[PDB]
């Protein structure tokens, strides 16, 4: 009432809530460290149209080794926070490791426009992942140019995101027919930049790895390094189910989950039922006990 | 040959458990009472893919073994090939036509894993090929028309192939009929029952009564 | 009711229950029958209904 | 109608939580777990308002 | 500071620097100025003082 004297009657005051007693962390019991060395510490990085999509699943992705890796420095991320990257669980991770010109490194981003972003490697606008780059001028640039990397500056149309095009047929740049014969307005599509150590820093070759995550309501195969605890039922506790945090009471439930389903949602689109990742059991989440408090005084 | 699609083409748009709720979604669905092409096994013409294919097969001896996808399909670009020989499922992206088998009909990604009605939904979104599957035992007196009923198709396969796909063709076992329909971007109202199963759906772009139901 | 109860949305009970409302209406109707307009102006005065 | 006008209003007020209000998610635990506090306050101010 | 660990010098950041030797508060209002050491700190055959 913001007063020192209180009249008679009944006054509503602050509500009461049962605080959690313990904390539960529950992660799937994968014990294999993730092979990021085969993606990053590889001796040779493939070309642009050698669209090598490394599939990452059933890992324990410790990102501290990647953060303290010697060659790769930049760690740009969209949709997630890098300091949170050791705390989440992803269903599948996909890695794309290329070598690109440093002028178009900025084109490796959603919503960009250019030769690379149109005809080489396009990211979707709802891309949730990270981009990692290193100036690879010391290794991937050779004397008098390296011609292993190819670029298609002209095409019929732009590429849809996460697609590749390895067709070597001659595209008619002009309106005249070319009949599969090279010439004026009938150039070869896959040209090269021929990276040299004597080039400028903008035109130096760069090793780039794009990590794309899949944050869905699906069972998770990639998870950060975290130790799972025991399960406590019928008690108001804090919980962490596969990076999904909350506070409530976990109870046994008779919900008939489909085999592809992981989480359940109510009318208000909050999480109501979870699946325990270690033992396949369905748990209902109930908010802890609360209510209104009133003071009856003269 | 053409026939009616009835109320088929309803699949789960997400992997979230919802029970006893009318949920409105917007996705590539098969429209209600659309007009599906019917083929009888004597007959595998090349058909356009559009934005998605509902493939229904009424069989008992499993004549249809799989599909081939792609734009040109003559070893000039990528071509997805899905074969099942009742033991293992082979999915390849190899450019080769490779139409040789005991039955009459570069590899950057390889994945190895009338009483019967098999329903499939194929759609390629953002470089991801999504295959939704359902199987049911139904006995029909005539396979000339598509069977009337309601069925929900569970999601089965997601592939990060990233292949432009415009044409497709089914494959047959030689030494039984199928229906092809095309998907459209539609708003649907799905009824999740106590079990969580979609027991009914309303297409919001069918008639003013269903538009009123959706509003 | 439980789904909206979990969201902080509650319904307080009324002060007068249906038994007390029925007792009020019974007293009003009994006074009207046995006395007419007199119990609305003062003490109830008995009078035959004819 | 006196019953229904309160029941429908409470059901609508429950259904307002699924709106994102321009944020990346309608789950504040998800926002806090997936973002830093600096842009998480920006994402959560929209939901609060 | 190691140049990859310079990005940890901000509120709400994790890593070896922020967790074990120098942490900034979340209510920090000030300035951060970074300059490449080059020949001033990094020498031939390394420097052991850091
Ligand atoms: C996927 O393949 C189709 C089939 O070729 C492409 O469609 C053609 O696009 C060009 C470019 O404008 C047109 O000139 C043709 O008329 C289109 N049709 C045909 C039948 O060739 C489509 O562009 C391709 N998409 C991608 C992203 O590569
Ligand atoms: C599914 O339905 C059956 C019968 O209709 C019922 O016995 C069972 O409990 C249901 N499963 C649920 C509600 O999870
Ligand atoms: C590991 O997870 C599997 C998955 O079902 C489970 O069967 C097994 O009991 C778990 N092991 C331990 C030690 O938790
Ligand atoms: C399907 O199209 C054919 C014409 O090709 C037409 O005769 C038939 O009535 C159509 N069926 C439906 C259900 O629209
Ligand atoms: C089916 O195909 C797979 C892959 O080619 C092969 O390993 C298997 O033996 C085949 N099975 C039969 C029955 O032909
Ligand atoms: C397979 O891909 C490579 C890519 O460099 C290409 O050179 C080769 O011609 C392709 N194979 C066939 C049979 O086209």
């Amino acid at each position: 009432l913001k007063s020192f004297t209180v009249e008679k009657g009944i006054y509503q005051t602050s509500n009461f809530r049962v605080q959690p007693t313990e904390s539960i962390v529950r992660f799937p019991n994968i014990t294999n460290l993730c092979p990021f060395d085969e993606v990053f510490n590889a001796t040779r990085f493939a070309s642009v149209y050698a669209w090598n999509r490394k599939r990452i699943s059933n890992c324990v992705a410790d990102y501290s080794v990647l953060y303290n890796l010697a060659p790769f420095f930049t760690f740009k991320c969209y949709g997630v926070s890098p300091t949170k990257l050791n705390d989440l669980c992803f269903t599948n991770v996909y890695a794309d490791s290329f070598v690109i010109r440093g002028d178009e490194v900025r084109q490796i981003a959603p919503g960009q426009t250019g030769n690379i972003a149109d005809y080489n490697y396009k990211l979707p606008d709802d891309f949730t992942g990270c981009v990692i780059a290193w100036n690879s001028n010391k290794l991937d640039s050779k004397v008098s140019g390296n011609y292993n990397y190819l670029y298609r500056l002209f095409r019929k149309s732009n590429l849809k995101p996460f697609e590749r095009d390895i067709s070597t047929e001659i595209y008619q740049a002009g309106n005249k027919p070319c009949n599969g014969v090279a010439g004026f307005n009938c150039y070869f599509p896959l040209r090269s930049y021929s990276f040299r150590p004597t080039y400028g820093v903008g035109h130096q070759p760069y090793r780039v790895v794009v990590l794309s995550f899949e944050l869905l309501h699906a069972p998770a195969t990639v998870c950060g390094p975290k130790k799972s605890t025991n399960l406590v039922k019928n008690k108001c506790v804090n919980f962490n189910f596969n990076g999904l945090k909350g506070t409530g009471v976990l109870t046994e439930s008779n919900k008939k989950f489909l085999p592809f389903q992981q989480f359940g949602r109510d009318i208000a689109d909050t999480t109501d039922a979870v699946r325990d990742p270690q033992t396949l059991e369905i748990l209902d989440i109930t908010p802890c006990s609360f209510g209104g408090v009133s003071v009856i005084t003269p | 040959a053409y026939t009616n699609s009835f109320t088929r083409g309803v699949y789960y748009p997400d992997k979230v458990f919802r029970s006893s709720v009318l949920h409105s979604t917007q996705d590539l669905f098969l429209p209600f009472f659309s007009n599906v092409t019917w083929f009888h096994v004597i007959d595998n013409p090349v058909l356009p893919f559009n934005d998605g294919v509902y493939f229904a097969s009424i069989e008992k001896s499993n004549i249809i073994r799989g599909w081939i996808f792609g734009t040109t399909l003559d070893s000039k670009t990528q071509s997805l090939l899905i074969v099942n020989n009742a033991t293992n499922v082979v999915i390849k992206v190899c450019e080769f036509q490779f139409c040789n088998d005991p039955f009459l009909d570069n590899c950057t990604f390889e994945y190895v894993s009338f009483k019967n009605l098999r329903e499939f939904v194929f759609k390629n979104i953002d470089g991801y090929f999504k295959i939704y599957s359902k199987h049911t035992p139904i006995i029909v007196r005539e396979p000339e028309d598509l069977p009337q009923g309601f069925s929900a198709l569970e999601p089965l396969v997601d592939l990060p192939i990233g292949i432009n796909i415009t044409r497709f063709q089914t494959l047959l076992a030689l030494h039984a009929a199928y229906y092809v329909g095309y998907l459209q971007p539609r708003t649907f109202l799905l009824k999740y029952n106590e079990n969580g199963t979609i027991t009914d759906a309303v297409d919001c772009a069918l008639d003013p009564l269903s538009e009123t139901k959706c509003t | 009711i439980c789904a909206q109860k979990f969201k902080g949305l509650t319904v307080l009970p009324p002060l007068l229950t249906d038994e007390m409302i029925a007792q009020y209406t019974s007293a009003l109707l009994a006074g009207t029958i046995t006395s007419g307009w007199t119990f609305g102006a003062g003490a109830a005065l008995q009078i035959p209904f004819a | 109608d006196v019953v229904n006008h309160n029941a429908q209003a409470l059901n609508t007020l429950v259904k307002q939580l699924s709106s994102k209000f321009g944020a990346i998610s309608s789950v504040l635990n998800d926002i806090f777990s997936r973002l830093d506090k600096v842009e998480a306050e920006v994402q959560i101010d929209r939901l609060i308002t």
